[PDB]
């Protein structure tokens, strides 16, 4: 018989027995983060090493096939996350090197340590404290000098190990015949299958920018109006010529603004949308809450949950020695196993993770059908942006007002209404630019453009022209400032993010033309609207067995990514800023220094 | 026994009440193609043939007549003509093991489907490509039978189903099991009509003084007109008188 006849009949001995295992693993990492134990840790390594012990086998028998020539391109497409060389083509000293690399930067990282010159003696970490103390504060002295000091020991003597680290990482992107590690990182938004559907990774790399100039003007609005406020609270800190610098954005790395929207409010004067006091009076538990977002999925289109889940999954409150970490997390064990992991309480906050989480656990629905190694979606960013579609959508006074959150007499105005676009914008636009500029210096530090000295001084003139951040104080060459963020010592692809607020924003645009919903985007609600659940399933099912170009084509019509969802659902924001910012002008200026 | 070994199960000589089990919730599926559920107790055949084992839950549907599948071509086959049920039911709380139920074990190898009625237990190494499997599994050997990793919590998919086909055969020999006879009582002094153990006519029932041999069943006197009686039940003689009638 043929090849390809061996190839699926290798896929089908492999699948059956990989789900059983990829069951209990997923089982026991769920139960630790569920009963946090000192047994289920060494299960973990029980686990690990065997789970290598089983796919590298099973990816030891996944080379001898000539992966060229299969017709069927789900078989082909399913056999090729098994034919991958990974980090084996390297060498062994290369990979143990790689390995305590990334284990001391990564420890490093996590490990921050800054304390104050007058008592030496207490330091602080990413853990709560400092972090808060820089997420919220009106000060222009102890942001800057927490932000020195977490560079200072972040990214002073990270500069060697974060060379190293690049250059051993894209030497295993050229052993993985790769020329340049930014083409590992975007294959995932990558097919060279179906014609006028095959997408190149060297595309979304001006797909990026592309899509980037038309938020230009409503940023630089935005940016004005913030540096308004700021010269209203702050007193000469920040010239009409300049920008902000990096420690104002109640943040060190300024990768939000919404620390910074108590300054910058637009209307102060009347409250946001908040019913977390209804909810304690209507007497909303974890479990009332739970049933309710499930009753506005059913409504919106998405199948009722399995059964089960609503007694393996932990809902809230571990209390005793019988801990469990509660950061939010929807698990999709396998063997039709899916479970939430949440520390619900009663919060509209809450109340929107919760709806997230179920949403992720949705998705894992859709997907379900597809094989093990299939088991997931078109691309990385689908899963968060269908996750965070519904959570966005209940949020409207509509959905509110349905099952009586809101006052039954409640009325909304243009006020309000400016206000809570600006506080939604200030998350949502407020990052794009920073994560955009992130990306396309990891891109060319990848690529090997800058050399090696033109590291640091490039990054932090370029933030002025993209992000509008001045320099506080000076790092040529002694820091490594990017280095001291989340997404630098683990190895993760940051386009993921950028991504997903433009897929978000195009689906709901999308479901809101074929909601039957008229007025503002922002107060557009899905829920009872079968209509809408049902198309969007119809794209939740495609999971990996679909490119992702053409997933792109179910809920919304054009493939390509683009950004006039973005700008459509920012109008209100766009025409108040359009009169609101008359007298300052836009723009700013990348010589001004707060130094000089 | 598991489904590449289903058990058979001969019913012959009795009598068989398919109410019961129709009327049965333990049963998750119960799905009929000779007639229907009610009426089964009506008519009847030679002798019945039951085919019980377990399978997964989704492989359910895969026992039917006229159905393909991995179950349907390489552990059982139904033929198109089938007559008779099928009866599946969960057994997710009994055969599902906390540990694995790893003796279940299904075929997922083998070089033709299974023929209707038949059994295949074969665990031959299966060959795929074109090298020979001699011995040692290698590259294009993978073993035909694959056990069922059964636990309580598997989603509604993987539970065991405990499934039970029966299939019914009349063949040229008399019939030896059919279904409830559901006698009534018996009246006297009337003029009604009766169907003693098959024989239907009409009259009045009165008491008689014959002396049966212990082996007759009923009685005429001449001419070919039965007179007597005997109740299948209380085992005594009756007497049957014409309804009157005249000008
Ligand atoms: C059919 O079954 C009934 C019930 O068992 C039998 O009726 C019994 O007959 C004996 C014989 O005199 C009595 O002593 C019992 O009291 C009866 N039981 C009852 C009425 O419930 C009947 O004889 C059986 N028919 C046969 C054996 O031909």
């Amino acid at each position: 018989s043929t090849i390809e006849e061996q190839a699926k009949t290798f896929l089908d001995k492999f699948n059956h027995e990989a789900e059983d295992l990829f069951y209990q693993s997923s089982l026991a990492s769920w139960n630790y983060n569920t009963n946090i134990t000192e047994e289920n840790v060494q299960n973990m390594n029980n686990a690990g090493d065997k789970w290598s012990a089983f796919l590298k086998e099973q990816s030891t028998l996944a080379q001898m096939y000539p992966l060229q020539e299969i017709q069927n391109l789900t078989v082909k497409l399913q056999l090729q996350a098994l034919q991958q060389n990974g980090s084996s083509v390297l060498s062994e000293d290369k990979s143990k090197r790689l390995n305590t690399i990334l284990n001391t930067m990564s420890t490093i990282y996590s490990t921050g340590k800054v304390c104050n010159p007058d008592n030496p003696q207490e330091c602080l970490l990413l853990e709560p404290g400092l972090n808060e103390i820089m997420a919220n504060s009106l000060d222009y002295n102890e942001r800057l000098w927490a932000w020195e000091s977490w560079r200072s020991e972040v990214g002073k003597q990270l500069r060697p190990l974060y060379e190293e680290y690049v250059v051993l990482k894209n030497e295993m992107a050229r052993a993985n015949h790769y020329e340049d590690y930014g083409d590992y990182w975007r294959g995932d938004y990558e097919v060279n299958g179906v014609d006028g559907y095959d997408y190149s990774r060297g595309q979304l790399i001006e797909d990026v920018e592309h899509t980037f100039e038309e938020i230009k003007p409503l940023y630089e609005h935005l940016h004005a109006y913030v540096r308004a406020k700021l010269m209203n609270a702050y007193p000469s800190y920040i010239s009409p010529i300049g920008c902000l610098p990096a420690h104002l954005l109640g943040d060190m790395w300024g990768r939000f603004w919404t620390n910074l929207y108590s300054l910058t409010v637009p209307f102060g004067q009347k409250p946001n949308i908040d019913v977390t006091d209804a909810m304690v009076d209507q007497a909303w538990d974890a479990q009332r809450i739970f049933k309710e977002a499930e009753k506005f999925f059913v409504s919106v289109g998405l199948p009722n949950m399995t059964q089960g889940f609503w007694e393996n999954s932990m809902l809230t409150d571990p209390g005793n020695v019988q801990k469990a970490v509660c950061h939010p997390t929807a698990w999709d064990l396998g063997k039709g196993d899916f479970r939430i992991l949440m520390c619900t309480k009663v919060t509209m906050d809450d109340f929107l993770t919760a709806h997230h989480e179920m949403g992720h656990i949705q998705y894992d629905m859709a997907y379900a059908a597809q094989p093990f190694l299939l088991r997931n979606g078109a691309n990385e960013g689908f899963h968060e942006a269908v996750g965070e579609i519904m959570s966005l959508s209940a949020a409207t006074p509509k959905h509110l007002k349905s099952i009586g959150l809101l006052s039954p007499d409640f009325q909304e105005d243009n006020e309000t209404e400016i206000n809570f676009l600006l506080k939604q914008a200030l998350t949502i636009v407020g990052t794009l630019p920073f994560t955009y500029m992130l990306e396309k210096w990891r891109w060319m530090v990848f690529k090997g453009e800058i050399p090696k000295d033109q590291w640091m001084k490039k990054w932090w003139e370029m933030k002025r022209e993209i992000v509008g951040v001045v320099e506080p104080v000076p790092h040529d060459e002694t820091y490594c400032d990017p280095a001291s963020l989340f997404h630098v010592s683990n190895d993760y692809s940051f386009i993921r993010y950028y991504t997903r607020t433009l897929y978000q924003f195009q689906f709901q645009e999308a479901l809101c033309q074929a909601a039957k919903h008229e007025g503002p985007l922002h107060k557009c609600d899905i829920s009872n609207s079968t209509e809408a659940g049902q198309k969007l399933f119809n794209m939740l099912r495609l999971g990996k067995s679909e490119p992702w170009t053409l997933a792109l084509e179910n809920v919304v019509g054009a493939k390509n990514m683009n950004v006039r969802p973005l700008l459509n659902y920012f109008e209100p924001l766009f025409t108040w800023l359009k009169d609101q910012n008359k007298n300052s002008f836009v723009g700013w200026s990348t010589d001004w220094s707060p130094y000089a | 026994a598991s489904v590449y070994a289903w058990n058979r199960k001969r019913i012959s000589n009795c009598v068989a009440d398919y109410s019961v089990l129709y009327n049965s919730a333990s049963f998750s599926t119960f799905k009929c193609y000779g007639v229907s559920p009610t009426k089964l107790n009506d008519l009847c055949f030679t002798n019945v043939y039951a085919d019980s084992f377990v399978i997964r839950g989704d492989e359910v549907r895969q026992i039917a007549p006229g159905q393909t599948g991995k179950i349907a071509d390489y552990n059982y086959k139904l033929p198109d003509d089938f007559t008779g049920c099928v009866i599946a039911w969960n057994s997710n709380n009994l055969d599902s093991k906390v540990g694995g139920n790893y003796n279940y074990r299904y075929r997922l190898f083998r070089k033709s489907n299974l023929k209707p009625f038949e059994r295949d237990i074969s665990t031959e190494i299966y060959q795929a490509g074109s090298k020979p499997c001699n011995g040692v599994e290698g590259f294009n050997c993978y073993f035909p039978l694959q056990s069922y990793g059964f636990q309580p919590t598997n989603g509604v998919g993987y539970q065991p189903y405990r499934v039970v086909v029966l299939s019914f055969e009349l063949l040229h020999a008399p019939a030896t099991v059919c279904g409830p006879k559901k006698s009534t009582n018996l009246v006297k002094n009337k003029c009604v009509n009766f169907n003693f153990n098959g024989l239907t006519g009409t009259g009045v029932l009165t008491e008689s003084n014959k002396k049966f041999l212990p082996f007759q069943q009923f009685g005429r006197d001449i001419a070919d007109t039965t007179d007597a009686v005997r109740d299948p039940q209380t085992l005594e003689i009756l007497d049957i008188t014409p309804c009157s009638f005249g000008g």
